[PDB]
RNA sequence: CUAAGAAAUUCACGGCGGGCUUGAUGUCCGCGUCUACCUGGUUCACUGCCGUAUAGGCAG
């Protein structure tokens, strides 16, 4: 009885690249035939700005560098000149089948592990995980630098049953936090819905359109890709011409949903992963020194029988079902 | 540091045909320190005398080298290309004396001292000593003067104790521009000695320690290649005495009855080609002849090398 | 700093022996090089620049081949957090303080 | 305890990129409908120029985006803290609504004018809830920090900066800089800027003329005002000022009064504040 | 004053006939790239301004 050296979890809820598009407010209940915000090229030019080389202030380097340019090209993407509420498109699949692996070498260790993750199901639903990535939904958390300085954002999400809408959901955003996870009625209406779908209990597709009010010609951002005249400096993802955001970075917007750590006062909210960690605070939060972290409750929760803390529980069938590597 | 140059003279690309490529009995590839500082001795007996300057120093920066050799069928050792000799009054053919030879492409750092240097410009003595330079022959080689499509190269001239220590770094980085795809043969005689002490393990000689530095030797696995201290090479470093000194008329077969002779064996040491950059002043990287006629040693190094 | 010598052999031998350029095709990774493997050709071979007279800031280069040694390997793990790497780090402050004024020089 | 590795700030008071149309005058308040710059040939109906950018006063100073060290943010946040609680962001706030009192922002387009209005707009919904005008050739541009009823455009921009209410404005420019010569838009790698068609300015182009600010320097007080810059340069008058040998710079202001808590009569820390509103990647190692 | 000083390798020639390389196969599974900027530096000679010789109406 040890843990296998395979193990591979294929992902539950997987969205598709957000498009983005352009087009004013109250003309959002019209929004079929919004422009794409297109990816422009500019030319950019700043000083130096960086720290300087200390111990070498010296004037022989200093009087080179700083009068000499710095020509960048970058990408930009914009509202148009008559658009002040930008759109943000996507679909969410909620796939179920959670615990189960694809991917396993021993099958005593898979019969192990399908049976407490079925003890974990029928003791308590994924009600309360999809409570909390229903919040996510809920609020714009996708809209990432779309969100801050906003005059609104309104969020509607329909769940699409076979090719035309069976509910409509209408959240405004801003209303609904980004700390708290209170309880609504037709936001618990959702957490019905997105635990039906973690449990198998149903097929279920859901289509989300975020309008945030930012202002007429401003900035927007979409995600930016890696650079291998002419767009030297940054790189803006679009498809089909068209900018968007990645999938990868909705997804993680979603998972955020992780208010468990071995220290706490009041953070916030950072995306479920094993030895929990921000690329923006270059820090780890589930260290292993601490024994919270999802290899240590995983391998005693499953080998050695050790039931977490039942707050725990949570945080390994989040990883359970964001997927991943494990086993090695 | 005998005799410090007042002036380096840069004899800037000469190319050398035919050069003699045995060098000792022992070695072979580029020619003997001997035959530079037997060339500069010529220099300084037919211009040395006339401008009232001192030749006496050189540099030795090899930019190019080929050798005519070719190496046989089954053999990873080489053989030299020969000549056809003229035939005997016999009718017969003549014996095949061997010669190796090598094309060669090389910078020559003279050193000039005396008070001649105050009499004439710098130019006048660089003109003086290159249009000399073309009729003499290096190695048993024909040096062979300019003719290209591009432009004849010219024979600058420092005056290296003249300026301050930004010149002394912006004179001595500007000839090293000059140096640079060819490479300089300095002597390291320190090498050998040390290297001589460091055998703790058996007790030898310097001849069969001075050949366990021309090694790409391979060491056991405890496989490995034992290290690099540069590029190293055996040189001819000199002669020595092998015969009392004759006066100068007891020998009917002399090249002249007015020296006196010795017969003398050769004396083996190590040097090491190096680009120029590593090189802190240029003048350190001159090749000087001294004697010690009264022992039998006759030899060459570059001195103030450290 | 025998590679830092023998990179410097290669400048000088592609600095002579190569009297024509071509340099429109077959290049979409390799540029600002032209202060070091390109002769005067007694023509502004300028590129929106001051190049033609003045070769300063040479990190174009310098550094740019200082991370070409450092990538020539990368299975050297336990070096981190250890006052050894300080030493590896010693001697590429040395070759980043010989480099610059060698590739000023030539374009006067 | 000691500076981050990683730390970034991000851009407050971002300006958009500032569509340049032309059109004749006496159709000021109604220029529904004034074509823009259609290219490479000017009219001479045309007889002044119209600006119109938005711009958005974000509000947080000294949060950063990506930080590095815990007890650093909370010593900068407590830094920002003790900058707040001595006064608003009004001080700075003014100096911007300086520059957004004249055109400025019209680099050479405004030099060369005979009557320049610029008239800001605050909207909280399509619906304009308050309106300014003001004149840019009678109004300053240098010093003596005097002019009436901008006082409300300065609370306006201290309250946005400090987080009191969502701030969105928007410009127009009148210059009047004759009847319809050729005007000079921005220039990428010899062609001029557009956006769709219509020539326009870059926005870090406009957003220099912003935080323009800097009257405060070590040389006297006679020139008047430079761009917060770290390390404050001119990139083509040549003069590259403020050298870190003397301790006024960004860098040195920054960290002396983060980690060594100093506080002389320095209150001119306007300037580091200023920075923290340009944001950027601050260092670090 | 140079391991100095010297040197003709040359003539002729048919490589060539023939050929079966096959058969079979699961690359998967996970992921946040970010922050800032004045090209106000010298970045091809686009049909309607009376004559190289120093000489002649530019509401561009």
């Amino acid at each position: 009885l040890s843990t296998a050296s395979v193990l591979a979890f294929e992902r539950k809820l997987d969205p598709s690249d957000a498009l983005m598009s352009a087009g004013a407010w109250a003309q959002r209940d019209a929004s079929q035939e919004w422009p794409a915000v297109t990816v422009r090229e500019k030319s950019v030019r700043g000083t130096i700005s960086n720290r300087l080389k200390t111990k070498d202030r010296d004037p022989a380097k200093l009087d080179a560098s700083i009068q000499s340019p710095n020509l960048q090209t970058v990408d930009v993407a914009n509202l148009p000149s008559d658009a002040d509420t930008l759109k943000v498109r996507f679909t969410l699949r909620v796939l179920g089948g959670a615990g189960t692996p694809s991917a396993c070498n021993d099958a005593a260790y898979r019969d192990k592990l399908l049976q407490t993750v079925a003890t974990y199901v029928n003791d308590q639903g994924f009600a309360e995980l999809a409570r909390r990535y229903a919040h996510n939904l809920a609020n714009a958390r996708f809209l990432w630098r779309n969100r801050v300085g906003a005059e609104a954002v309104e969020v509607r999400i329909n769940h699409i049953r076979q090719g035309e809408v069976a509910r409509a959901w209408r959240f405004d955003a801003l209303a609904i936090g980004l700390r708290d996870f209170k309880a609504d009625a037709e936001l618990d209406a959702l957490a019905e819905l997105i635990a039906s779908g973690l449990s198998g209990s149903g097929h279920v597709l859901l289509e989300v359109v975020a309008f945030a009010r930012i202002g007429d010609g401003q900035e927007v951002f979409p995600s930016q890709e890696l650079i291998l005249k002419g767009q030297k400096s940054k790189t803006l993802y679009s498809v089909r011409d068209a900018a968007a955001i990645h999938s990868q970075k909705i997804g993680n917007a979603l998972r955020t949903i992780d208010t468990w750590y071995p220290d706490e006062d009041g953070l916030g909210p950072i995306a479920v992963e094993p030895y929990g960690s921000v690329t923006s605070q270059g820090k780890a939060y589930r260290q292993p020194k601490q024994k919270l972290d999802f290899y240590t409750l995983l391998d005693n929760w499953v080998l050695r029988d050790e039931a977490p803390a039942v707050e725990q529980q949570h945080y390994v069938i989040a990883n359970l079902i964001r997927g991943g590597v494990f086993g090695e | 540091s005998v005799t410090d140059p007042e002036a380096l003279l840069l004899l800037p690309r000469l190319s050398i045909q035919n050069a003699n490529a045995i060098s000792s009995p022992l070695t072979w590839g580029f020619p003997s320190p001997g035959a530079f500082t037997g060339f500069v001795h010529a220099l300084q007996r037919r211009v040395g005398i006339s401008l009232d300057i001192e030749l006496d120093g050189v540099g030795i920066v090899c930019h190019r080298f080929e050798a005519q050799i070719s190496q046989p069928a089954g053999k990873r050792t080489k053989v030299f290309n020969l000549t056809r000799n003229p035939l005997n009054r016999d009718g017969s053919t003549a014996a095949i004396v061997e010669e190796g030879r090598a094309h060669l492409e090389v910078s020559l750092l003279l050193g000039v001292h005396g008070d001649g240097l105050d009499d004439h410009p710098a130019q006048e003595i660089a003109r003086q000593v290159q249009e000399q330079a073309g009729a003499m022959r290096l190695a048993g080689g024909s040096i062979l003067p300019w003719c290209n499509e591009r432009f004849p190269a010219p024979n600058a001239e420092l005056l290296m104790l003249g300026g301050s220590d930004e010149q002394r770094r912006k004179n001595q980085r500007r000839l090293t521009r000059r140096l640079l795809p060819g490479f300089a043969l300095v002597s390291r005689e320190a090498l050998l000695q040390q290297h001589l002490e460091t055998l703790r393990t058996t007790l030898p000689e310097a001849t069969t320690l001075d050949a366990l530095l021309d090694l790409c030797r391979i060491n056991f696995e405890p496989w490995q290649v034992r290290d690099k201290p540069g590029w190293l090479v055996p040189i001819p470093a000199g002669y020595n005495a092998l015969s009392p000194l004759y006066l100068p008329g007891e020998v009917r077969n002399a090249r002249d009855r007015e020296t006196p002779l010795r017969f003398v064996e050769n004396l083996f040491g190590l040097g090491e080609w190096l680009s120029p950059h590593r090189v802190a002043a240029l003048s350190d990287l001159l090749w000087y002849h001294h004697a010690e006629p009264d022992k039998g040693l006759y030899r060459w190094s570059t001195p103030r090398f450290v | 700093a025998q590679i830092c010598d023998e990179a410097l052999q290669y400048a000088a031998r592609l600095r002579e022996l190569e009297p024509g350029w071509s340099a429109t095709p077959g290049c979409q990774l390799h540029d600002a090089e032209q202060l070091w493997l390109d002769p005067l050709r007694a023509q502004t071979d300028e590129t929106f620049l001051q190049r033609r007279l003045r070769g300063d800031w040479p990190a174009e280069v310098g550094n740019r081949f200082a991370n070409w040694l450092n990538r020539a390997v990368s299975s050297d793990s336990q070096i981190l957090g250890s006052p050894e790497a300080a030493q590896w780090s010693q001697e590429l402050s040395k070759e980043l303080t010989m480099f610059k004024e060698i590739l000023e020089d030539e374009r006067d």
